[PDB]
RNA sequence: GUAAUUCCAGCUCUGCGAGUUUGCUCCCAUAUUGUUGCAGUUAAAACGCCCGUAGUCUGAAUUGGCCAGCAAUGGUCGUACGUAUACGUUCACUGUGAACAAUCAGGACGCUUAGAGUAUGGCCACAUGAAUGACUCAGCGCAGUAUGAAGUCUUUGUUAAAACAAGCUCAAUGAGAGCCAUCGGGGGUAGAUCUAUCUCAUGACGAGUGGUGGAAUACUUUGACUCAUGAGAGAGAAGCUGAGGCGAAGGCGUCUACCUAGAGGGUUUCUGUCGAUCAAGGGCGAGAGUAGGAGUAUCCAACAGGAUUAGAGACCCUGGUAGUUCCUACCUUAAACGAUGCCGACAGGAGUUUGUCAUUUGUUAAUGGCAGAAUCUUUGGAGAAAUCAUAGUUCUUGGGCU
RNA sequence: UUGUACUUAGGGUCUUUACCUAGGUAGGCUAUCACGGGUAACGGGCGGUUACCGUCGGACUGCCGGAGAAGGCGCCUGAGAGA
């Protein structure tokens, strides 16, 4: 039967829709079928104080580098970045964050 | 709904019909006659000359030899196995009789363990298995 | 209350808020205005919500302009109801 | 707009419920003959006609004065257009949107709308050939559109 | 495209009844106007005001609450008063209630009306 | 398959009974042939989409109200004043009437009963009965007009000058056309633009670079790999980009000018039923594929090596032509999927959101209207269940077509 | 579909007609299924099965009407026969 309303498509209204790439498999997947928008530090954390002890202008605002990233179902699933859940359950819409 | 329901709309329901017959497999095996190509020709019952004795056995699970005769018919002269029923049976038959072959009573299809034969053996020489079985009449 | 509504004497506001059509007698919400430019003492006609932009016999500019709904009316000018 | 669609429109004018007055207004029976015929000698269609009566002359229903439809006081006068203005309008169209598909051919949605709007005026053409406003013998090519609303 | 009105009007009179509404709205007719007086009558329904808009019209109903279903069947099917007494066995639940309204020359009539005049012709629907 | 409640025998018991099994054909069981009366999201089953003829289907409107009712009817309100006591549309449908053996149903009668048969019953010469209905659609007559049809040549019709109020209804939350201000990756043509990749030329350096689970094939001091500038090529438009918009579906994302279509909204514009659905028939139709030109950067069926493996015609790696791009002809298929045909009505709350209008100075907002797009729910009903505001209104069975 | 469809004149017949022979037109039937093919097809009154609607069978059917005398074909006699 139909596992979900959805079918993992979150595509209402129109016949087709582009194609991206998750970074490990290279496989090709439409876009409305799992991203996450990514902010890491450049340099690191535990690497940061030996830093800057060396930088020239002082204080300064060590950058942080932004990527977009597009997975797929296998890719995600076997990195922990999804996993499955109980069937009550995966109607829940909603991150794991909650807030008051 | 799901079809024509109007007043002057019964050329569409009575030829709409006639069509949806032929998906019916009764009336498309009455109609298609398709039945004479068939050794019985759609007799139920035939009679002719036996050529010999053969062992056919069961498909599975059942592990059993069942004994059916090989016999040519009179009308047609094609040939085809025909079991005996009843434990004996094959030894009151004798080799070179007419015999009168009716069907397996399953209206076509093969019965029980049995594969292939449709044809079980009523008389031998006018008389009846099931008297001869019991030994109410003779043969010579 | 979804079983009892009353629907033969409805209320005054329940007739404005329902559409033009679907009222218990349909007829529209768009009238004749009356209107003056303080230039001119001209009285001009005018329907409300137009195609063609409005002018006054006197002056040149049009007294109302067209959009979609109802007529947008340049310039500081008025409606006497009549 | 349901015809050639996939939309379920509902956008018109209601008529009002009276059909008689207004005495609060100012009209003639006589004079709206006139104005009527005024404006159809200089080569409008009874659809803008009425229009300019309502934005010009506050004529809300035109009926509502003379108790007449604006097409019988013209043919009344003896001097209404020749085609219906349903049809002028479709053929006018259809050879405007004919002549842009010789100079680019690549535009498939132009062919898909050029049919239904030749479908739209077939249909047209078959109900005034029962009221006998074109005559059995009348037809609509592509030689013969320039003809007609010339 | 509307097919049928009295065949529409009572499927609307019938969800209102479903749910226990007080009153209903229906575009009006003459023979939807003649079904509702003729059930009028036998008391399964109030009483109701047709209402003009210089247009097809409307009406409202003033339920009840004694009625469990209104059909309206069509084709319109002729019947004769010798025919007719498979057509109560049909169409009705039970035989000690329920009416088959149909058009008879006379009018627009339940059965029992129908056998009274000796008037057949062809039928509307039923209620019950 | 060596403990047989189904075999082969005995004994007891059961059924039906002058009957009782066994073949084939055939109806019921079977709403598994569906007019009544099935089913089509996933069980078999909705054309890939749009036009569209035959076909079937086709909104409202026309002589009534009131009193006595138990109906048939009979009075009153309205006078509408043609033929010159009968004539002023025909049908379908309904009632009634004509017309047209046995069997079937059914009346009479104790053939001793029954199946049958048309008889038979009264002691004084008599009385009878051999009905009626159905068989039945078409064709024929009179009577009734609720529903449903046809009848109704008008830029002026019917019996010079008349008369008929001469006349062609409404303006449908049917449809078409017009007009107004918006809206959108609807389609097409042309030119720029932005990085990226590859190639080539110049300079810098000086042993590896690639690639992997690990390696090797591969390119490298005739200087690759990285770094910098410069020129060319073909392809693509990142991020914004979302259960967002548009398009008949297939599908459609830089910017600019160009030709083109339309949905939705508003409308005291116009016409007046022009419409719904559809065998044939006609077009559009992802990607692959084919034919002929123009391209050829990337990626790459085949193919070639290298690994791994028992083998590996594969998965992994390095190279690679057809194709991938444009133009002209074709092909006509997909899980072309909401696996849900199209038009129409009604039935429940809740807050989202796109377009647009309305009343407000909560004006990039609040409340409400139509039209989209989804969603939620302790709501009703349906369903085999999963689930579904439609898959509800369906043994309480009939809105219209395929 | 080529006497195939109409028309005018004739022959022939118990009479009417392409029934057949002439002259003159070029027509008729068809998606409301023509034409062609199949039938383990004589038609009908009716019979079997059934809750209703239907459905299967109908040589016989204790009757009605048609056709045939081993297979075509032809003819005399007669009110009537292709016996």
């Amino acid at each position: 039967p139909v596992k979900r309303r959805n079918h993992g498509r979150s595509k209402m209204n129109r016949g087709h829709t582009r194609t991206v790439n998750c970074m490990n498999c290279g496989r090709q997947v439409p876009k409305d079928k799992i991203t996450r928008f990514a902010i890491k530090n450049m340099v690191d954390a535990s690497s940061a104080k030996d830093v800057s002890d060396a930088c020239i202008y002082q204080g300064y605002e060590l950058p942080k580098t932004y990527q977009k990233q597009y997975y797929c179902v296998s890719c995600a699933v076997h990195r922990h970045v999804v996993r499955p859940r109980n069937v009550n359950v995966r109607r829940n819409r909603v991150p794991l964050f909650l807030k008051l | 709904k799901s079809k024509a329901c109007g007043r002057l709309a019964a050329r569409k329901l009575r030829l709409a019909h006639k069509s949806n017959l032929w998906a019916s497999n009764a009336y498309r095996r009455s109609l298609g006659t398709s039945i004479y190509k068939t050794p019985l020709e759609g007799t139920s019952m035939a009679s002719g000359i036996v050529v010999g004795k053969v062992a056919v056995e069961a498909k599975q699970p059942n592990s059993a030899i069942r004994k059916a005769v090989r016999v040519q018919l009179k009308k047609n002269s094609k040939v085809v196995t025909a079991f005996v029923p009843r434990d004996g049976s094959l030894r009151l038959i004798d080799d070179n009789d007419r015999v009168l072959i009716a069907g397996m009573g399953r209206s076509g299809r093969s019965v029980g363990d049995l594969p292939g034969c449709r044809f079980k053996v009523i008389k031998v020489a006018g008389f009846s298995l099931l008297a001869l079985w019991l030994g109410k009449k003779e043969k010579p | 209350t979804t079983l009892d509504v009353d629907i033969l004497h409805p209320s005054v506001e329940q007739e404005l808020h329902t559409n033009k059509k679907k009222t218990l007698v349909p007829n529209p919400r768009s009238e004749f205005l009356s209107l003056r430019c303080p230039s001119c003492t001209g009285l001009t006609t005018a329907f409300s919500h137009s195609n063609v932009p409005v002018f006054c016999k006197n002056c040149q500019t049009p007294l109302a302009t067209p959009t979609g709904g109802r007529i947008l009316l340049a310039d500081q000018v008025e409606i006497r109801p009549r | 707009g349901r015809l050639h669609s996939q939309g379920k429109g509902i956008s018109s004018s209601t008529c009002p419920y009276r059909r008689s007055a207004p005495h609060w207004l100012q009209l003639s029976a006589e004079n709206c003959v006139q104005m009527i015929c005024d404006y159809a000698k200089k080569g409008v269609r009874p659809s803008q006609i009425g229009a300019l009566l309502r934005d010009r002359n506050g004529v809300g229903m035109v009926r509502a004065v003379t108790g007449v439809k604006v097409l019988r006081i013209l043919k009344a006068n003896g001097l209404a257009p020749a085609l219906p203005e349903e049809l002028y309008h479709l053929i006018k169209k259809a050879t405007n949107v004919r002549k842009h598909l010789e100079h680019a051919k690549h535009d498939v949605d132009g062919k898909y709308r050029l049919i239904l709007i030749e479908s739209r005026i077939h249909r047209l053409t078959r109900y005034y050939k029962t009221r006998r406003v074109l005559a059995p013998n009348w037809k609509y090519n592509a030689q013969t559109a320039s003809a007609l609303v010339a | 495209v509307r097919t049928s009105v009295l065949a529409d009007a009572l499927k609307a009179i019938t969800n209102a009844e479903r749910r226990g509404m007080r009153q209903v709205l229906i575009p009006s007719s003459k023979v939807i106007i003649a079904f509702l007086k003729v059930m009028a009558s036998r008391n399964y329904i109030g009483d109701f005001e047709v209402i003009d808009d210089h247009r097809s019209g409307k009406i409202v109903i003033n339920l009840l609450g004694r009625l469990n279903k209104c059909v309206a069947i069509c084709p319109r099917f002729d019947v004769g008063l010798g025919d007719l007494e498979m057509w109560q066995a049909k169409l009705l639940p039970s035989r000690q209630f329920g009416y088959v309204v149909l058009s008879t020359d006379k009018g627009i009539m339940d059965h029992e009306e129908a056998r009274k005049h000796n008037a057949g012709g062809k039928i509307l629907g039923m209620f019950f």
